């Protein structure tokens, strides 16, 4: 079954009570889906999801006939803490209705804001963040070796907002270093994460002091300075 | 205008191995790379990074079941045909979309005391943006 999800990067602003995500079955076959929102954190340098009641998705289950477009209402139950950015995933679970078969699950990030900080994707929130010195990602990096000998990169976000990283460069004009295996990208606000990096990159890295990440968290792709711990 | 709210069309838009009864004595191949295969298409000018993770089956060990019995046979799925890149259980692999082209999410499959008719399992494929 085939789905058009829009917007892929939804946010609920501080002064909005809800936002919508649209879900369209573009296949030729009826589909059934479950809708859930989990609170999202990076404690213990791994990504963790917990059930949650700050955001309520409506409907929790839906029959989506072929070609139909449904409106997911994501509702903010209570106002969120001042000046903070809260992190979730909307999870869309396609319910089924010698082989081995596939059940799909689609997950988009969701971000909701408290008073005095915002996504930065509208002029109202742009003007709100200019007045906040930490309404942005503020990254630091350091590479450290495990007792087993695996090399792993630590990224620590001091800012009140997340960073979505597509690549790491060693200089503002350089090329992307070859982050080999292991996905990476999100460093949530006020967190630190830990990617496994191959030996090719430790050295290349840490032969330099500042590096630069490509960040899509705002309006356009943009370099950000990551400094060393 | 303002900024571009990106939206994506996520897959699909099964893995039939054949027979695992009795003896084979070599590795069995099945591919979805069948009713069509899985692919992500986004719509910005920018590329969109995303992530695909595959679970360990209904038993967490990527093992089929005969249905009639406790007969079980293990397997694994891979991103490349050559099977050098394991979809390690619940560990995400990075993908990217190029503007105006679909990105395939390929899944290549593989697999003696003979066991003898029809075995099954179901995999959870998570696509994360």
């Amino acid at each position: 079954a085939t789905f058009l999800i829009w917007p892929i990067y939804p946010k609920i602003e501080a002064n909005e009570k809800a936002t919508a995500v649209w879900l369209q079955n573009t296949g030729k076959t009826d589909a059934m889906v479950q809708i859930r929102v989990f609170k999202w954190n990076q404690d213990g340098l791994k990504d963790n999801y917990s059930e949650q009641s700050e955001i309520i998705p409506s409907p929790p289950v839906a029959k989506i006939k072929a070609g139909e477009k449904h409106m997911l209402r994501l509702t903010k139950s209570v106002n969120l803490p001042d000046g903070k950015e809260q992190s979730y995933r909307l999870i869309v679970d396609e319910l089924p209705i010698s082989k081995v078969s596939f059940q799909m699950r689609y997950s988009i990030p969701l971000f909701a804001y408290g008073k005095g900080i915002g996504s930065g994707l509208t002029e109202e929130s742009q003007k709100l963040n200019a007045k906040n010195a930490l309404a942005k990602p503020v990254l630091q990096w350091s590479v450290r070796n495990n007792q087993q000998g695996q090399s792993e990169l630590y990224l620590k976000n001091n800012g009140q907002k997340f960073a979505r990283l597509s690549a790491l460069k060693t200089s503002k004009t350089g090329n992307d270093i070859s982050l080999g295996k292991a996905a990476f990208g999100y460093v949530l606000s006020n967190s630190t994460v830990k990617f496994a990096i191959d030996q090719s990159t430790a050295h290349e890295l840490a032969k330099t002091s500042k590096i630069y990440g490509v960040d899509s968290s705002g309006i356009k792709q943009e370099l950000i300075e990551i400094t060393k711990m | 205008h303002h900024h571009h709210s990106t939206g994506c069309t996520v897959g699909g838009s099964t893995l039939n191995f054949g027979k695992t009864s009795g003896t084979w004595n070599n590795v069995l191949t099945a591919e979805v790379a069948t009713g069509g295969n899985i692919s992500v298409t986004c719509d910005g000018t920018d590329p969109v990074d995303f992530t695909v993770a595959i679970d360990g089956g209904e038993r967490t060990d990527r093992t089929l079941k005969n249905t009639a019995s406790a007969d079980v046979v293990a397997y694994n799925v891979y991103r490349d045909a050559a099977r050098t890149n394991l979809y390690v259980v619940n560990q995400p692999q990075q993908f990217t979309t190029v503007s105006g082209q679909a990105t395939a999410v390929p899944i290549f499959g593989a697999i003696n005391t003979p066991k003898a008719g029809d075995y099954k399992d179901t995999l959870l494929v998570t696509v994360n943006f």
